[PDB]
């Protein structure tokens, strides 16, 4: 999972 | 937004599109091209397909099990492509190479065009 | 193989999902979740959930147009997983986080229990 | 376009  | 991504979330949905086809589970249109015929889902083919995006949202078209490819259409340069739909893999080889752009460019697949005519390029 | 590889086409395939989502077109089963109601493609249900994957492959229930979740499912936890679904960003909040993460247990969303778990972790 |  990532800050898109 | 404030959204958060998961980075496989795409490949994954891709990966599993193409296990259902495989299975022929929910598949809703067969690609005839001359002796061949191609099991295959409709959203797939309209999301990697300028033509089949506008086959499929026609009124009448929309609902048809069957779609005839023009008979210049190579079967093995469909196949490619169709694979290349499923997996984001294309299988670009001397041999095909030719076939393969014309078949994208029927489809009206813009990115396999690209890398063909640079394949090309480059062997001149 | 010796195939060449579209970084973005999986990424591409699922926003002409999306949009084909937004504008209705080609969605075969409608999911109601107490009062409400949400269109969607069996394929991409089937392709991000252990249950849908289920549903959809039993030989009965791969032919229902409408299919009615459990009346505990939260309908705001429901739209955030199936805008993830399209989408692969997920709208956590503070103020959603239970009810996402008990929808994603009931829809088998492995990938979206882990966060969840490890982002209430965070806060305790 | 990449080796993957
Ligand atoms: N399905 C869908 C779809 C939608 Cl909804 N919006 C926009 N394009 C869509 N698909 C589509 C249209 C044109 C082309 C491609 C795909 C690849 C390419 O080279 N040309
Ligand atoms: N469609 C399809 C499908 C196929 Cl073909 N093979 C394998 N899994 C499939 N989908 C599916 C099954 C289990 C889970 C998910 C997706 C996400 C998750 O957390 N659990
Ligand atoms: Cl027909
Ligand atoms: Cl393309
Ligand atoms: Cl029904
Ligand atoms: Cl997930």
């Amino acid at each position: 999972w990532v800050i898109p | 937004d404030s959204c958060i991504q998961f980075t496989r979330h795409a490949s994954d949905v891709l990966l599993n599109l193409n296990r259902l086809r495989s299975r022929d589970i929910l598949t809703d249109v067969v690609i005839v091209v001359s002796r061949e015929q191609f099991r295959a889902h409709k959203t797939v083919l309209m999301a990697c397909s300028g033509l089949f995006y506008s086959i499929f949202t026609d009124q009448l078209k929309c609902n048809l099990s069957v779609i005839n490819l023009d008979p210049e259409i190579n079967p093995e340069g469909f196949c490619i492509l169709l694979d290349f739909m499923y997996t984001s893999r294309l299988n670009l080889r001397e041999g095909n190479i030719m076939a393969v752009m014309a078949t994208a460019m029927y489809l009206q697949m813009e990115h396999v065009v690209d890398t063909c005519r640079k394949f090309i390029k480059a062997s001149e």
